[PDB]
């Protein structure tokens, strides 16, 4: 997955688990277990005006911190003071947003900046992205360095009778190693024995 | 501000420590603590600041 | 279109046990011959479980707003499809955004905007004498969609609709889990033979879906379908029958379980760590 937005220049740090600050408490969390990667650049020169840009907002006021990829998206007026509001946005009653304003000639502490956070998951069950990497054919009944979807080992390569359902890719023993695999291209289960012995 | 080989040590005491008002009117580029974690300092309480 | 129904008895709630039901598999890797400990959220062993029914002559369409503490084991016994979805979310006034997950008489629907629904969101199947038909005729779930974040639909189909009058024969398990802003939905489907008081026996429901909705949640309600026909006159909120149908609701806790993997890798059995001394 992919997630983008934009903000000031100077809440870039602010995109990191266990962070603190009005970007990472009101409008976007990253959680702990994190795995993936955050990706800004500066864009002072597609999001600002020379009158200001005030398209971009963010949430101000919030009654408790967000849970990790969590999007609040309400608008309802804020209550700080001791008395209902009653949504009319008078004193001790605020609205919730407020907006950014860029202009060219701001501080690069101020000038906007574009955030991608890229998040995924890595050697458990079936994959469909890849990289740039190139196949080869299948060598069985030999001792070979392999690569599955990843996942790299040595070893050799036998027919299978194991069977998976279709949402298991990789097959693990007792002591946690690999010891079966799903080929990515014939849908074959294999299995994966080592090499030294006795 | 002072200037750095004449830096400016202040006493703090007696107050609550609720930095979230500082969310309208200050934006920091550096912020960094040393033996705690910023998620739990709205939860300590703090001797000898 | 959105009623306030009525033409309904009082009775208090009903409870019943959970023999041993509830487990999933805890992740997507291959197991065989084994005995693994897990720990995660699962429904322990011999809870006390609500139930609710929906039977009429005594009419009884239950679907209150229902807590969701921190994950939800449902299941559901029928025979002529009255469970349709559910509607998940914390105001579910339009102030907030909401999840619903529908299954119209042609698709399957899921969405995660802001709507307005109703104090009683149903659907609704009409049954004609003169055509041969049982026909899907209301939808009344909600007043407004707003802003609408994420969407899907599945292939078209056409399900039956029709009354049958025997027992219940079809059982089926949902765990719904809410974390980091993933909803994650297990299921599993089984034949049965029964006429109440949800069954005994062991089966583990697989990994359905994990949507990506990314809110708060913490009520949801059932959506049932109506039947009405030559013999339902009231208006449009006295002239309804229920039909046949229940369902039972139980809260995941985390729990330390030592499922066990057969030849074949399938989990048939299971020892809940923390039942008695024993286990
Ligand atoms: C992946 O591509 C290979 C070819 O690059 C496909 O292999 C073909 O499989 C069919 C079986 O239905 C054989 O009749 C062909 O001779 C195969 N081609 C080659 C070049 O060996 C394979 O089907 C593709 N993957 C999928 C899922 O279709
Ligand atoms: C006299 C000053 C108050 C002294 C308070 C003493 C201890 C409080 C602990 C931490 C205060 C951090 C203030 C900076 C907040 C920046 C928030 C952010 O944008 O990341
Ligand atoms: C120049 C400027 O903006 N000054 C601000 C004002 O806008 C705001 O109303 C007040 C309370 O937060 O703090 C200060
Ligand atoms: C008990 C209750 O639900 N009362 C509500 C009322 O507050 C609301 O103004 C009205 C709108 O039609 O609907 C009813
Ligand atoms: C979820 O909604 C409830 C509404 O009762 C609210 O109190 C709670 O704070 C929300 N969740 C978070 C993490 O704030
Ligand atoms: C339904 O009843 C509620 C009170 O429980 C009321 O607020 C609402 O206006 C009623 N709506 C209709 C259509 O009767
Ligand atoms: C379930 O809890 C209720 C709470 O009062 C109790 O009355 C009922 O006896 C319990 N059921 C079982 C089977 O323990
Ligand atoms: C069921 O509801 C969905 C929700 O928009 C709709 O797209 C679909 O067309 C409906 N079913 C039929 C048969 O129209
Ligand atoms: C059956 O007849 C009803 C009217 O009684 C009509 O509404 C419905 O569309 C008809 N369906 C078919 C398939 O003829
Ligand atoms: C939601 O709707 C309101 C009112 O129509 C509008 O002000 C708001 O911008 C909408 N949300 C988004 C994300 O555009
Ligand atoms: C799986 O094991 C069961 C008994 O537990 C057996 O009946 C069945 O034939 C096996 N499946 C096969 C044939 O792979």
């Amino acid at each position: 997955y992919a997630d983008s937005f934009v903000i000031r220049g100077d809440e870039v740090r602010q995109i990191a688990p266990g962070q603190t600050g009005k970007i990472a408490d009101y409008n976007y969390k990253l959680p702990d277990d994190f795995t993936g990667c955050v990706i800004a650049w500066n864009s002072n020169n597609l999001d600002s005006k020379v009158g200001g840009n005030y398209n971009y907002l963010y949430r101000l006021f919030r009654k408790s911190n967000l849970k990790p990829f969590e999007r609040d998206i309400s608008t309802e007026i804020y209550q700080a003071g001791s008395t209902p509001c009653n949504g009319v946005e008078g004193f001790n009653c605020y609205f919730p947003l407020q907006s950014y304003g860029f202009q060219p000639t701001n501080g690069v502490g101020y000038q906007p900046y574009r955030v991608v956070v890229l998040s995924f998951e890595l050697l458990h069950a079936p994959a469909t992205v890849c990289g740039p990497k190139k196949s080869t054919n299948l060598v069985k009944n030999k001792c070979v360095n392999f690569n599955f979807n990843g996942l790299t080992g040595t070893g050799v390569l036998t027919e299978s009778n194991k069977k998976f359902l279709p949402f298991q890719q990789f097959g693990r023993d007792i002591a946690d190693t690999t010891d079966a695999v799903r080929d990515p291209q014939t849908l074959e289960i294999l299995d994966i024995t080592p090499c030294s012995f006795g | 501000f002072a200037s750095v080989y004449a830096w400016n040590r202040k006493r703090i005491s007696n107050c609550v420590a609720d930095y979230s008002v500082l969310y309208n009117s200050a934006s920091f580029s550096t912020f960094k603590c040393y033996g705690v974690s910023p998620t739990k300092l709205n939860d300590l309480c703090f001797t000898n600041v | 279109q959105c009623v306030n129904l009525t033409t309904r008895t009082q009775l208090p709630p009903a409870y019943t046990n959970s023999f041993t039901r509830g487990v999933y598999y805890p992740d997507k890797v291959f197991r065989s011959s084994v005995l693994h400990s897990t720990q995660d959220l699962f429904l322990p062993f011999f809870s006390n479980v609500t139930w609710f029914h929906a039977i009429h002559v005594t009419k009884r369409f239950d679907n209150p707003v229902l807590p969701f503490n921190d994950g939800v084991y449902f299941a559901s016994t029928e025979k002529s499809n009255i469970i349709r979805g559910w509607i998940f979310g914390t105001t579910l006034d339009s102030k907030t955004q909401s999840l619903l997950i529908v299954n119209n008489a042609t698709n399957v629907v899921i969405k995660v905007c802001e709507f307005q629904f109703c104090n009683d969101p149903f659907l609704g199947v009409y049954y004609h004498k003169n055509n041969k038909s049982w026909m899907e005729s209301e939808f009344r779930v909600y007043s407004s969609a707003n802003n609408c974040t994420f969407e899907y639909v599945s292939q078209p189909f056409l399900m039956d609709l029709e009354g049958k009058q025997g027992n219940f024969k079809n059982l089926r398990e949902f765990v719904f889990k809410n974390i980091d802003g993933y909803f994650k939905i297990y299921s599993k489907h089984t034949p049965i033979n029964l006429v109440r008081d949800l069954p005994q026996g062991f089966s583990a429901l697989e990994p359905l879906v994990d949507l990506p909705i990314g809110i708060n949640i913490t009520r949801f309600q059932t959506l049932l379908a109506l039947h009405r026909s030559y013999l339902t006159p009231g208006d449009s909120s006295s002239g309804w029958t229920a039909g046949a149908a229940a369902y039972y609701v139980g809260y995941l806790q985390p729990r330390t379980f030592l499922l066990k993997y057969n030849e074949n890798g399938t989990i048939t059995d299971a020892v809940d760590c923390a039942l008695d001394p024993l286990s």
